[PDB]
């Protein structure tokens, strides 16, 4: 609870358990592992664009991750973006920061998926 | 028993491995630890061997009281450190330990038990600090490790640390004294002096043990794995002296002065000729174990 | 702003424009374009010269035989720092293996020639090639420097197919 | 440890020195300093690489008044080791790091802590630079990475830096000293000769740490589809080579090192400093042409 | 007379470690199991128990003839030990949840007790695995 | 007589000769229970070495002299003086919470109560029963359990300060020390069962391997002893033992050296008179 590393673990596991019971499942694993590297070389905009709200389509996976990878940033321990995310959308906020904050958030987001990658393969 | 004592610090310049022999510990080649606290230390035997080797290989001339004498003479050394003694050293303990941080890259951490032991060890030598030690969860006034309020983020943990105000607190005085007595008179080493004035954090004795035990470097050699103490560690120790063990005045060498005791001449010989860098620990063939020594 | 760029967040939008960069890795990859629904050659030559000279000085002259056998981003192997078009590095090995496996597993693992040439205790060494023609090479819609006996022959034949 | 000297290492191809699984982001990370997260090469790997490059070479060398081929096995044991050798090495630390730049193709980076540590290391070897290490956010007098007056932008991120005014500035002195220390004295790879004297950028340690933690090339591979981590090209490192009088009893077994003029340490140093190849191959996965670094003794 | 509590625990650790080593040697890839059991303590030292066991779970393979079966066996075996060894520190959680999930919802003291417990088990498990398998 | 409690500052090692066991330089042990001890022939020798080296002026009886007087030391205690064997009262063991905890068995406490009663001290509270801890103990995880070394014990905390354990802790804190150690000793004092105590004192001693292995007592150990009494200070006469004991108490320095290997700083200890 008081350790950052163990805090991300609790969210990651509940996140993956939400992947199961979904019609299109094996897809979910494919993008989870594909997220990290993409961020290395905006990336969420890609994820935002390819979203579709149906619960039986191969785009629902981005309908989950986007909403799933913003709820975490609300509970961030360091607290990099809390207010700005309360009345906007992730891409609508990360395009409203400066150079310093971008790096801080950049590392934070790439950090969560590391556990998501591990737990995704554990149960999927 | 011993007459004179003098503290002297040890600062690592590359990872140091004072072998602990063997054990059933996790790693294959572990460092030496106190049995009842798991705090690292260096045994007096290794330190004395290192200092003796540093002294013997040197070549210079110093003035011990009123006579000229080369420091490499076999007879003098044999009379000083003992036959192939009048001088001694105490086991070296850990005073400051480096830990990764989100801001500032790395921070030094110490705990109340270590500081109290340091104060007690400084009592034997007659040096009085002149201020009390700080409480748990405190940092100097000008600390830069803070991020988004009072919280500090060392490693993956987040401790709530209370700053200190008015520049008269215990912790700020401790940091200032260390900065003003842990480094020689300035000759170009300004960065470390400046940093140590602001990047000291005192944490609870429990967490400081969570570090150190699971925050030491581990390397894979070719297979077997070894464990090392991180660079920039700071250690302290004592030098103890007693009058020479002899029977005849002419057999004492230069230490039998007209109006000075043997102990004071031995101490002058030690402190006025000690080299500036010595090698300690094992695996010295690959540049591991160099250290810096200052007396004060 | 937003839309075309979706980057340079206020600090980085000023002092930079879409047509002032000088490194294609960033332009192609760093700044994508969202539709809402889905180079001086002196360097191109010096890079190759330095690469060849270094491979030469380290390697024996006899051992290697070069053999010229060749000329934003959405859904392009550019060298990470230099951002030029030729960084295969390992695709030479991959193409050779694919060509020979498809043309030529137990059968593949029965002849010593298939134990060192495409070793798997490596002996033959393959180097990543680079530009030799300073071409713009816009997309529309020494390529092998093997060294360590007779191996560029097998490689050239595979490439042609 | 009677005598020691420094020597630089410049990388020209991706260099990888793995260290256990160390479960993390990249499936094969490079060795990293524990308390700073900077990259490094363990002393064992450097020693092994240099010994290997020493064994398979062949050429005559002169040591004072004698000649010996550096490939002999009668002297290698005495110098390097089968009796602990008389020629050690220190671990390699990171000094400069290349990160993509919008203007100037590619800009090097460094932080004050690294330069301070480097200055401290050279002090053991009786070498004094003669100027002062620059302060954070400082670049040479005539840099060409600038855009929009005084700003600079490397990677997506943006930075504000201030130029110098004359030659006496710290950045200019540091660059000028590096120019005649990191490359060959004579003609060589001069295409980078004037870029190191104009395109060094100094940034606060906090930014440099993140740069080196995220600006490592990651070239994927298949075997079984995992990733890899490599130190970018043109990286610059440093290290110290140590020596001591040979560990032998009888004066006959000391080999060529024992003459009637000078000490053993000087002969060992002459051997090392005249019997090295200007190019070498460190790292791993060399069969795919990964890792070629030059070596230059100061 | 009754045995001191300092030894009633070692006499259980050794027996359980030997049983686990034999069960590992039974399977078709005993070499992989022997190799794997010698890496976990170093991984625990370098990263931490939670990340180590999450990674172990990651590589688990369903079939019993696949090279990864050893990781699944290690997961199950180190799950059995934690139920009994701490004398009720983390028993209440493992009954209805996967071990890794439980191992991330604990305070610091329980975390360090569990770490010591696991290292103590492995010092014997690897000791017997080095012997019974060649 | 006067109970004077020795406390260690660096690892203490008294030569026990030789052995054909594992450790190649063991420490002296009680001949039938393996508890560590210090031989009187070494304690008295070290105290005399301290006295023969010290130099100061004290006031005993009527006159006033300097303890360096060869005659005074030669007569008072030994060349045969009007003025026992060292015993172990507390021992440190690693714990998961609190870094370390002191442990003592009921047998040692009974021996202690027997030893003190000669001097007239009357503690006034019954010694604590086995498997108990003070009221404000900081070694408890999950309430009912403590984890010393890599093992688990079950212990019950004393509900109120009236209990035996809390009273013993308070008395030890007050009498033993003339601030951090005083604050700690009133909270971390566990009393394990007698049988389990012997295991710790036999398989928990530091062994520094310099190839051969030595053995030292851990730092922060607490030991106690008894000092009894019965020219320059001749005076009208020795009123009971008031002369010799007065000289001893006055002259006892604060730091003494015991055991061998003293050339490398081992064997320093602190002496306090109850």
């Amino acid at each position: 609870q008081k350790s950052i590393e163990r805090q991300r673990a609790a969210f990651a596991y509940k996140c993956a358990e939400a992947g199961k019971s979904i019609t299109k499942s094996k897809e979910y694993k494919a993008y989870v592992k594909n997220i990290p590297m993409l961020i290395k070389t905006a990336t969420f905009a890609f994820v935002k664009a390819k979203s579709e709200a149906d619960v039986d389509k191969s785009g629902y996976a981005y309908k989950l991750i986007y909403e799933q990878t913003t709820e975490w940033l609300k509970q961030e321990p360091k607290g990099l973006i809390y207010e700005k995310l309360n009345n906007t959308d992730m891409v609508k906020a990360l395009v409203e920061l400066d150079s310093d904050k971008y790096r801080a958030v950049t590392n934070e987001v790439l950090a969560l998926f590391v556990w998501l990658k591990r737990f995704a393969e554990g149960l999927i | 028993m011993f007459k004179k004592a003098r503290p002297f610090f040890i600062i690592c310049e590359t990872p140091l491995h004072c072998g602990s022999g063997n054990d059933i510990g996790n790693v294959d080649l572990p460092i030496q630890r106190e049995r009842h606290t798991d705090f690292p230390k260096i045994e007096a035997s290794s330190l004395k061997g290192g200092i003796r080797e540093a002294f013997e290989e040197a070549d210079k001339d110093i003035k011990v009281g009123s006579l000229t004498i080369n420091i490499s003479d076999k007879s003098t050394i044999s009379l000083a450190f003992g036959p192939e003694g009048a001088l001694g050293f105490t086991d070296a303990r850990i005073l400051l330990f480096p830990v990764k941080s989100m801001k500032g890259v790395f921070a030094w951490v110490t705990c109340p038990q270590v500081l109290e032991r340091f104060k007690s060890d400084l009592n034997l030598c007659g040096v009085n600090l002149g201020f009390e030690m700080p409480q748990a969860n405190t940092a100097p006034k000008d600390c830069s490790l803070f991020i988004n309020g009072n919280k500090i983020v060392l490693e993956e943990y987040t401790f709530e640390i209370a700053r200190d105000r008015d520049e008269s607190g215990n912790c700020t005085s401790l940091a200032n004294w260390l900065s003003e007595n842990l480094f020689l008179a300035n000759s170009g080493i300004q960065f470390w002096k400046e940093k140590i004035k602001k990047d000291i954090v005192v944490i609870s004795d429990d967490e400081f043990r969570d570090f150190v035990t699971l925050s030491t470097e581990v390397i894979t050699r070719t297979l077997f794995t070894e464990e090392y103490l991180p660079t920039d560690t700071v250690l302290y120790s004592l030098a103890l002296t007693t009058p020479v063990f002899k029977e005849k005045d002419e057999e004492k060498g230069i230490f039998k002065q007209d109006s000075a005791n043997e102990e004071d001449m031995v101490m002058e010989f030690f402190t006025t000729g000690l080299p500036e860098i010595i090698q300690l620990g094992g695996n010295a063939t690959i540049g591991k174990g160099i250290a810096r020594v200052k007396i004060l | 702003i937003s839309g075309i760029n979706y980057f340079l967040p206020k600090d980085t939008y000023a002092a930079v424009k879409p047509e002032q960069i000088d490194n294609f890795n960033l332009l192609l990859n760093k700044i994508p374009y969202f539709d809402g629904k889905k180079y001086n050659a002196s360097f191109i030559k010096r890079l190759s010269e330095r690469h060849k000279n270094s491979i030469s000085q380290l390697l024996g002259s006899g051992s290697i035989t070069s053999t010229t056998l060749s000329p934003s981003v959405y859904e392009i192997t550019l060298h990470h720092i230099y951002g030029i078009p030729y960084i295969p590095g390992q695709a030479v090995k991959g193409v050779v293996r694919s060509w020979i496996i498809t043309e030529v597993e137990k059968k593949a693992l029965k002849d010593a020639l298939f134990c060192h040439i495409f070793g798997s205790q490596g002996s033959v060494i393959f180097f990543d090639a680079l530009p030799i023609t300073l071409p713009q090479l816009e997309v529309d819609v020494e390529f092998t420097v093997g060294m360590k006996e007779i191996a560029i022959s097998w490689l050239k034949k595979a490439l042609t197919e």
